[PDB]
C-alpha cells in the first residue's frame, strides 16, 4: 500500500492512498464507495470490497480522513491471543469505528494511536486545518511512533508505504523514493487532488497489485474520489 | 466514473444494513470469489477446525462487527467461517 498526507502552499490538507493486494480480477468488480448514514445524513464515507465490513480508507466530512497500510503482522498465535483472549480490535474495524465516533482530527489520532489492536499497522490521518497530518506507527498495545507534518521545517508531506519511516526502505520494494521524488517535482504550490492522484499513478507506486486509488480532503468532502486501476 | 456508490444506514440493525447493497450483486459471483481467495490461502486443516469453532469464535469478537458479517452470510448463503476469515484476513498471516 501507499498513503500520502500533504499540505499545499495555502494550508490545505490532501490525503491519498493506493490499495495493493492480489486477486485484482475479483476485487476490482467488488470495490465500492459506501456512505454510512445516521438520521438520514452522511456520517462518513469509505471504500471497501463487497463482503468486507471494515474500512481501510474513509472520510469523516469536515473533520478528518484516514487510511491504513500493512505493517509486519507478526505471528498468528500472538494475534489469536490478542483477538480472542485480550479482546483487542481488528485494524479496519477500529478505523471505521473512529470515522463514526471521533469528534475531531485530534480525537481521531488519540483513538487510532492508543486503542489496543490485534496486529500492527500504519494509520495515516489528515484533518481540515494546517499541520493536521500524522502517520501513526502502531504496536498492538499503543503507538510506536507518531510522525507529524512540519511545513515550516520543510515537511509538507508524509509518505507511508509499508515500512518504518525512520529506517531506509528495502532495496527490493521501494515505492517511497519514487513517491517522494514525484512529490518534490509537483511542489507544495501545485499540490491538489489531481496532482496528488498523479503521484499515486507513478510506477512502482502504481504497480500491478494496485486495485484502487483514493484521493480525499476532509475540508472538501464532496471531492472524495476513488478510481479502479487496470 | 469511479466504483459504485452505495448507502448503508447505521440506524438499521447490523444484520440488515448491508443487504440492500447485496441485491445489486450476483450472489454466485460473490460466493465463488470468497471461496477462491480462502481456498487459495487457508490450509485445508485450518478450514476444518475453524468451521467447527465458528460459533464459538463469533461470540468472542465485537458483536456489531460479527452481526453485520452474519447477516451478509445468511443472505449470500456463505458460511460464517468464510465470512469471518475474509473479514479477519489482515489479522491472519495466511492472507
Ligand atoms: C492492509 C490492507 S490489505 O488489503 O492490502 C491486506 C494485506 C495483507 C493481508 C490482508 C489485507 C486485508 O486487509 N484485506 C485483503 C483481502 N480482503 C478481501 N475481501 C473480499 C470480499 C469478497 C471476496 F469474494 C474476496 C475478498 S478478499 C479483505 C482485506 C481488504
Ligand atoms: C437480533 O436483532 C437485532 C435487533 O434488531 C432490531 C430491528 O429489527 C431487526 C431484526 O431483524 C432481523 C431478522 C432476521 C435476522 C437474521 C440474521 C436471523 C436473518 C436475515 C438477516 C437473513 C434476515 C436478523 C435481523
Ligand atoms: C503464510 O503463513 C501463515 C501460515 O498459515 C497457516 C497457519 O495457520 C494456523 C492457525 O490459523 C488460524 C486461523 C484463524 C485464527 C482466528 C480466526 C481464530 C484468529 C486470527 C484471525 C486472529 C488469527 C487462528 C488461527
Ligand atoms: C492458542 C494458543 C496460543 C493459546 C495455544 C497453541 C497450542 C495454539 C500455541 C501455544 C504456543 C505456541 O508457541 C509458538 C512458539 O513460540 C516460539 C517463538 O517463536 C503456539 C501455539
Ligand atoms: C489454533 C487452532 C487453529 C488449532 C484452533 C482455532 C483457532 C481454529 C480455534 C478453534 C476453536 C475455537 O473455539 C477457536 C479457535
Ligand atoms: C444516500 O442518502 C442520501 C440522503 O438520504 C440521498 O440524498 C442520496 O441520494 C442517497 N444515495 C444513494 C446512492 O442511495
Ligand atoms: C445454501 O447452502 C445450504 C447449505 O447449508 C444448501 O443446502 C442450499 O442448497 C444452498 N442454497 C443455495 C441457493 O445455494
Ligand atoms: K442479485
Amino acid at each position: 500500500c501507499t498513503s500520502i498526507v500533504a499540505q499545499d502552499s495555502r494550508g490545505h490538507v490532501y490525503h491519498g492512498r493506493n490499495l495493493d493486494y492480489p486477486y485484482g480480477s475479483i476485487l476490482r468488480k467488488l470495490t465500492v464507495d459506501v456512505q454510512f448514514l445516521k438520521n438520514g445524513q452522511i456520517a462518513f464515507t469509505g471504500t471497501t470490497f463487497i463482503g468486507y465490513v471494515g474500512l481501510w480508507t474513509g472520510q469523516s466530512p469536515h473533520k478528518f480522513t484516514v487510511s491504513g497500510d500493512e505493517r509486519d503482522r507478526g505471528w498468528w498465535w500472538e494475534n489469536l491471543v490478542a483477538a480472542l483472549f485480550l479482546r483487542h480490535s481488528p485494524i479496519s474495524w477500529l478505523l471505521r469505528t473512529t470515522l463514526s465516533e471521533a469528534e475531531s482530527f485530534e480525537a481521531a489520532v488519540y483513538r487510532l494511536a492508543k486503542t489496543p489492536l490485534i496486529a500492527d499497522v500504519y494509520y495515516i490521518v489528515g484533518g481540515t486545518n494546517p499541520r493536521e497530518g500524522v502517520v501513526i506507527t502502531r504496536n498492538r498495545d499503543g503507538p510506536a511512533d507518531i510522525w507529524p507534518l512540519d511545513p515550516l521545517k520543510g515537511v509538507w508531506f508524509l509518505v507511508e508505504t509499508n515500512y518504518d519511516h525512520w529506517k531506509p526502505a528495502p532495496e527490493e520494494d521501494d515505492r517511497r523514493t519514487p513517491a517522494i521524488k514525484a512529490l518534490n517535482a509537483t511542489g507544495q504550490a501545485k499540490l491538489s487532488l489531481e496532482t496528488l492522484f498523479q503521484v499515486l499513478s507513478v510506477v512502482p507506486v502504481y504497480n500491478n497489485y494496485t486495485i484502487y486509488t483514493t484521493v480525499m480532503s476532509a475540508a472538501s468532502p464532496d471531492k472524495y474520489m476513488t478510481r479502479i486501476r487496470n | 466514473p469511479g466504483p459504485p456508490l452505495f448507502n448503508v444506514s447505521l440506524d438499521v440493525a447490523p444484520e440488515l444494513r448491508w443487504l440492500p447493497v447485496l441485491r445489486h450483486y450476483d450472489v454466485e459471483l460473490v460466493r465463488a470469489a470468497v471461496a477462491q481467495v480462502i481456498g487459495d490461502r487457508v490450509p485445508k486443516w485450518v478450514l476444518a477446525l475453524i468451521e467447527k469453532g465458528a460459533l464459538k469464535l463469533e461470540r468472542l469478537l465485537p458483536p456489531p462487527f460479527t452481526a453485520e458479517i452474519r447477516g451478509m452470510c445468511d443472505f449470500l448463503n456463505l458460511s460464517l467461517a468464510d465470512g469471518l476469515l475474509v473479514n479477519l484476513a489482515y489479522e491472519y498471516s495466511a492472507f
